[PDB]
């Protein structure tokens, strides 16, 4: 019956791991998606200027 | 931009073209085909009249009508950034994952300039590597040059990897730990088999310390020549992480045997009289310039640790390559072929493994000062033994007298117990302990190399 | 092409002038013999040709031209049971047209252009493919031969002719991109087809030879060397290996060998009968043979052909055998070309290219996964020949680097005739830390200890022998003399084997595991037995050892018949002791 | 998870850099039809000839030939073929044949100012 006890312990260990590893993804992936987006948005504004700058240099 | 045409000789990775005038000895140029695809190019010998280009590819289908060169830069420099970790690169240095070409922060030359001795600060910390062998006797000081001598078909790589996962500072003997330090590594090989490759990778992801690392990979199948480019490329990634980013990077070299192979080729195929046993003489330099980079500077939180590993054939330490390496380098730890097939892992043992940096403030002071002299005992202790490995096989089962019996008795013992470690980790103390326990079977009054207190202290 | 002619001649080499804008390494038809050379050096208007066709009485002024293309194989079916020599040319035809010799300068196609084949298109017009996918199958022997699309060739499909009897000649599938894909295609040998990704080892590769596999097996990818002086098996064990497999096709090189050296090899093959198809084993074999009176340099060409075949078939799902006969040849080859281009050779006289290319030769093989998601693995097992007869030449010694495991052989065993002559205190393996999955899957877990438990024996055999001859077995006791005839059995029924025996011709894990328990017993029983005041003399005389001495005889079917039979006799006869 | 986060970000920045590149490409391709196209001609024409210490003759699109009068006076004149955005030339002998493509100028500056743009960009 002690072999039973440990066997059952394993269950809990695999479960807790499972559920959480799945959860860790949720938070991370949607934060990845969120920040990735947030750098696009960050960029937009002065994007233009770079082209202006670069163009001015290469030209002659 | 520039633009050079006028081939004259192609044959082996040596090229010739005239009308140079402002080309630079050692310059990355290009090789536009006719097919349309570029190839590399080093200026390994400008001249008044012609010069040598150093094809980093092979040549194939190449002609005398569309072979067109273009000086890209005078010298090889490269960008780098912190953010690029976990990515792959190769001898050229293009990324391999498929993600963006890096955005450099600062470009820096690759050949570098060497250190200034005044700027260097003496080593003084060491880490627990998890194998006694080192960790008792030789003491892997931080930022050291350690070559690990091996042969083919021995466990060269594995053992290296172990170190990578057990490498860690000791806060205990200080007041400063990994609560004051993170940890990191940069790995490259220079071509290897495939079998070594993947095997490697699976130990970085399962540690997961991959992220905080850099990989350069040349696989043993690319154009040979880029064997001599690659080391340095990575090596400059060391200072950079060391000095402005500040780090604790272990840098690992393996397949250096093959370094020189290729090296030789340009060496002699172009010309130079061989500078000894089928190799050029500036081999020395070329293997100075690699190894020499390590160490630490005053007041910096970097650490340039070089750990090379390679294999010469047989076990002749006198075979060219490890040869000079020896002088150059510092450390010296050997696998022991003999032990291998008698199942003891890692087979590393002192038979000529002879450290270097040890006395300088580690394994003592901060560490127990019943260590140093321990080691030294054990050293001769082993000596005394193994002498008789022959004398035994000469006299008969035994004719030796009783005392000396103990010698042989602890030998055989020692090797078996002490030197065999499973995927174990033995703390410096858990290690040490054993040591006195092996000193046990020798009665006192033969151990004459450690003070009277210490000897009984831990008997 | 390009025109130009000769400049000076030096044996296999010739230089040529006036050629310009010529490509690097090519099909170079030279002379009116038309010799296919190769541009190694390209210097100015001056081209080094480099034949693979034996020279004789050329002059200066004969036409020299070149395709501007390297060197590649006509691909398709019809490959198995073919001849192709090293320069691809098929001896079949040659044999016929040229009487009884080999005569340079005779040119023919490689793969036949007259043979008919049923065609099953597995494609329809307007469809879209990718480079390396299959377009259709063709019935070849017990094989799903397929037409794999060439590299960087893809797109829409214009048409697909339906079924029919054809020569490889016609395009059955012309692309809707205006691309007439004929069956065979051109893939230059000095390069390798890539693969989608590479699959990795964990699956044993058996040639089934007992000791060979059991002590130091290799995996199905992997790489290994064979070296030793002339005499121990090298030259002919490989032949034998062919006669069994854990693989499909069998692709056999041979270089610098003499005709008699491969005679039987050819003619016997139809009598060989593979059991994994039941076929007559010549149907999956390839003759790439080379004489020994060809140019030195044609022993280069020759090698490269094999491996480049291997991938093609391998991408067709298959397990490929490459068994490289003697790298020494190849060596010498380059060693000769050297003279020509006048380069300061590295020590022991070789070009320092040396293991450059060698290195790659080993890499290319292995288990992989294709674009087609097919499997197949290339196994390679290379042989070497240093003059002294051991590691003592770089050309062998450095060969030991870029490789997996190796299969040592030595003279001494060859004298007392133990085929093979593996020094079992020689070689290593480098997969036995990863072949255990399949082990305890087919044998069962009690293999992963017990095998090792044989090793200990011979480990300890060594350590005593030394003293045995230093004094005598006499001043040693029972337990000492124990292992002496343990070891004995480990030779009697392993090391000593034949490849002539109708019985030991093929052997297997059952017989393995089989004797692996047999011996175990004697040990375990005797260990207690001689401590029963018993003398080992007597234990030597116990006929049941003598019974196991017939171990190499039970034809492997009724093998557990005799297993279990004598099993009892052990626990029987010894219950006296 | 962290690795996905890193990739994502770097990937995204790639979207940025590529656009900035695209705009340059678009811009550079719009320079002929900006009235400053004759103006631009000799900048680069003089520039290449200056870089070639030899001299022989220049070669270009007949389009831009007119804009150049300077080295229609000087040089040997052999203003031919097309270098088309860029100007080409060859100095004495076959030799080196140094040119100046505008698009090669992007690639030159790119290799430099890969770094600078990122500073300007993310901020
Ligand atoms: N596996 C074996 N080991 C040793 N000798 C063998 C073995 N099998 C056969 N022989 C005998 O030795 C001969 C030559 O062995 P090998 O080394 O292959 O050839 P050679 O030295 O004649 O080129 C075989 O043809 C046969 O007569």
């Amino acid at each position: 019956e002690a072999e039973a006890k440990a066997k059952a312990l394993e269950a809990q260990y695999r479960e807790r791991e499972r559920a959480e590893t799945e959860a860790l993804l949720a938070r991370y992936r949607e934060r990845a998606e969120a920040e990735a987006k947030a750098v696009r948005e960050k960029a937009m504004a002065r994007l233009d200027e770079a082209v202006a700058l670069v163009l001015k240099e290469v030209l002659p | 931009k520039k633009e050079y045409t006028g081939i004259t000789y192609i044959s082996g990775p040596l090229l010739f073209v005239e009308n140079a005038k402002d080309l630079a000895y050692g310059a990355i140029v290009d090789i536009k085909d006719g097919t349309g695809r570029v190839r590399g190019g080093q200026v390994i010998e400008v001249s008044e009249e012609y010069a040598v280009i150093q094809v980093f590819e092979e040549t194939t289908g190449l002609d005398l009508a569309t072979t067109s060169v273009s000086l890209v830069e005078d010298v090889a420099r490269l960008g780098v950034s912190k953010e690029m970790l976990g990515r792959r690169f190769n001898g050229i240095g293009k990324p391999i994952d498929g993600l963006p070409p890096i955005t450099p922060e600062k470009r820096l030359p690759i050949t570098g300039l060497p250190l200034n001795p005044v700027a260097r600060r003496k080593p003084e910390q060491f880490i627990q590597t998890g194998i006694s062998t080192i960790d008792v006797m030789n003491t892997l000081v931080r930022g050291q040059k350690l070559p690990i001598f091996s042969g083919s078909g021995l466990p060269a790589n594995e053992i290296a990897a172990q170190i990578a996962r057990q490498a860690t500072v000791r806060p205990d003997l200080s007041g400063e730990g990994e609560k004051e330090e993170p940890f990191a590594v940069v790995f490259a090989a220079m071509g290897i088999t495939q079998r070594e490759l993947s095997y490697f990778i699976q130990e970085f992801e399962r540690t997961g310390a991959l992220s905080r690392s850099v990989l350069f990979l040349n696989k043993a199948d690319d154009p040979t020549i880029e064997r001599i480019l690659t080391p340095r490329m990575a090596l400059t990634v060391a200072e950079y992480l060391a000095f402005e980013h500040d780090y604790h990077v272990l840098v690992i070299l393996t397949d250096m045997t093959n370094y020189c192979e290729a090296l030789r080729e340009i060496g002699a195929a172009r010309e130079e009289i061989p500078g000894r046993r089928g190799y050029p003489g500036y081999m020395y330099t070329d293997l100075a310039t690699i190894y020499e980079r390590a160490g630490v500077v005053e007041g910096k939180k970097g650490s340039v640790t070089q750990i090379p590993i390679l294999s010469m054939p047989d076990d002749d330490r006198t075979h060219p390559i490890p040869d000079l390496t020896g002088y150059i380098t510092e450390g010296q730890i050997q696998l022991s072929r003999e032990l291998h097939r008698k199942g003891i892992y890692p087979p590393i043992d002192p038979l000529p493994s002879l450290s270097r940096l040890m006395n300088n403030g580690v394994g003592k002071g901060k560490t127990r000062e019943d260590h140093k002299q321990v080691s030294d005992q054990l050293y001769s202790a082993y000596a005394n033994g193994v002498d008789i490995r022959k004398l035994v096989a000469i006299i008969g089962e035994d004719a030796l007298t009783e005392n000396d019996r103990r010698y042989l008795q602890f030998a055989d013992a020692f090797e078996r117990f002490f030197i065999n470690q499973g995927q174990q980790n033995r703390s410096i103390e858990e290690s040490l302990q054993i040591a006195w326990a092996l000193l046990s079977m020798l009665p006192q009054g033969e151990l004459k190399r450690i003070s009277k207190d210490h000897i009984g202290k831990y008997y | 092409m390009i025109q130009g002619v000769i400049q000076k001649i030096a044996g296999p080499a010739v230089i040529a002038k006036g050629m310009l804008g010529a490509r690097m390494y090519d099909i170079c038809k030279v002379g009116e013999e038309g010799l296919v050379g190769e541009i190694i050096r390209l210097d100015g208007d001056t081209a080094f040709v480099q034949v693979y066709e034996d020279t004789s009485g050329l002059k200066v002024g004969e036409p020299v031209v070149s395709t501007g293309l390297p060197l590649a194989v006509e691909l398709g079916p019809g490959m198995l049971n073919g001849i192709y020599d090293g320069i691809q040319r098929p001896l079949e035809r040659i044999r016929e047209k040229t009487g009884i010799y080999i005569t340079r300068g005779v040119v023919v196609h490689a793969l036949d252009r007259e043979k008919k084949w049923a065609w099953t298109p597995m494609v329809k017009p307007g469809d879209e493919v990718r480079g390396g996918m299959v377009l259709g199958t063709v019935p070849e022997f017990g094989f799903t031969h397929k037409i794999l699309v060439p590299p960087d060739v893809r797109g829409r499909v214009k048409e697909v002719k339906p079924a029919g009897e054809y020569t490889v000649e016609e395009p059955v599938v012309v692309l809707e991109d205006g691309t007439e894909l004929k069956m065979y295609h051109t893939w230059p040998v000095r390069r390798a087809r890539p693969v989608q990704r590479k699959l990795d080892p964990n699956t044993p590769f058996l040639t089934g030879m007992r000791i060979l596999d059991v002590l130091f097996p290799v995996a199905m990818g992997g790489t290994a060397a064979i070296p030793g002086p002339f005499g121990s098996g090298k030259t002919v064990t490989q032949q034998s290996l062919a006669k069994w497999s854990n693989a499909d096709v069998v692709v056999y090189v041979g270089c610098g060998e003499r005709g008699n050296e491969m005679t039987d090899v050819l003619v016997e093959f139809p009598e060989l009968t593979d059991p994994k198809t039941g076929g007559p084993l010549m149907h999956r074999t390839v003759l790439i043979a080379n004489t020994s009176n060809m140019p030195v340099a044609a022993r280069e060409a020759s090698i490269y052909v094999g491996v480049t075949i291997a991938e093609y078939f391998r991408d067709q799902g298959f397990s490929v055998a490459l068994m490289a006969d003697s790298t020494s040849r190849w060596a010498e080859a380059l060693r000769e070309i050297s003279s020509r281009l006048e380069e300061m050779p590295a020590e022991e006289g070789y070009p320092p290219y040396l293991a450059a290319r060698l290195a790659a030769f080993y890499e290319r093989a292995g288990k992989v996964i294709t674009l087609g998601g097919e499997e197949g693995a290339v196994t390679i097992v290379g042989a070497v020949s240093p003059p002294g007869g051991d590691m003592s030449e770089p050309v062998t010694q450095s060969t030991l680097r870029i490789v997996g495991a190796f299969w040592r052989l030595d003279a001494s065993l060859a004298f007392r005739r133990h085929f093979p002559a593996i020094n079992w205190n020689g070689s290593y393996s480098l997969f036995t830390s990863a072949l255990d999955p399949w082990y305890r899957e087919n044998v069962a877990e009690d293999y992963p200890e017990l095998r090792d438990a044989i090793s200990e024996l011979l480990q300890r055999e060594a350590g005593l022998q030394e003293i045995v001859q230093l004094v005598g077995p006499d001043a040693l006791q029972d337990a000492e003399r124990l292992v002496i005839e343990v070891g004995r059995i480990i030779r009697e029924d392993f090391l000593q084997q034949n490849a002539y025996h109708e019985v030991d011709a093929y052997c297997s894990m059952k017989k393995a595991y089989g004797i692996m328990k047999m011996i175990l017993a004697f040990y375990k029983e005797a260990e207690a037995a001689i401590k029963r005041g018993v003398s080992i003399d007597e234990i030597l005389q116990l006929p049941v050892l003598e019974r196991i001495g017939r171990a190499r005889y039970v034809s492997e079917e009724e093998f557990p018949a005799y297993f279990e039979e004598a099993m009892k006799e052990i626990q029987g006869a010894f219950k006296a002791l | 998870g962290e690795l996905l986060v890193a990739t994502a970000r770097t990937q995204a920045r790639g979207e940025v850099l590529e656009e900035v590149r695209r705009r340059v490409r678009e811009a550079l391709e719009a320079l002929p039809q900006k009235p400053e196209w004759p103006e631009v001609v000799r900048k680069l024409a003089l520039e290449a000839l200056e870089a070639l210490p030899g001299a022989k003759a220049l070669v270009a699109n007949p389009e831009d030939l007119p804009h150049l009068e300077a080295m229609a006076r000087e040089r040997g004149v052999e203003l031919q073929a097309e270098p088309r955005l860029g100007v080409r030339a060859v100095g004495a002998e076959g030799k080196t044949q140094v040119e100046n493509s505008l698009l090669a100028r992007m690639d030159r500056a790119w290799d430099a100012m890969s770094s600078k743009v990122a500073q300007a960009l993310w901020g």
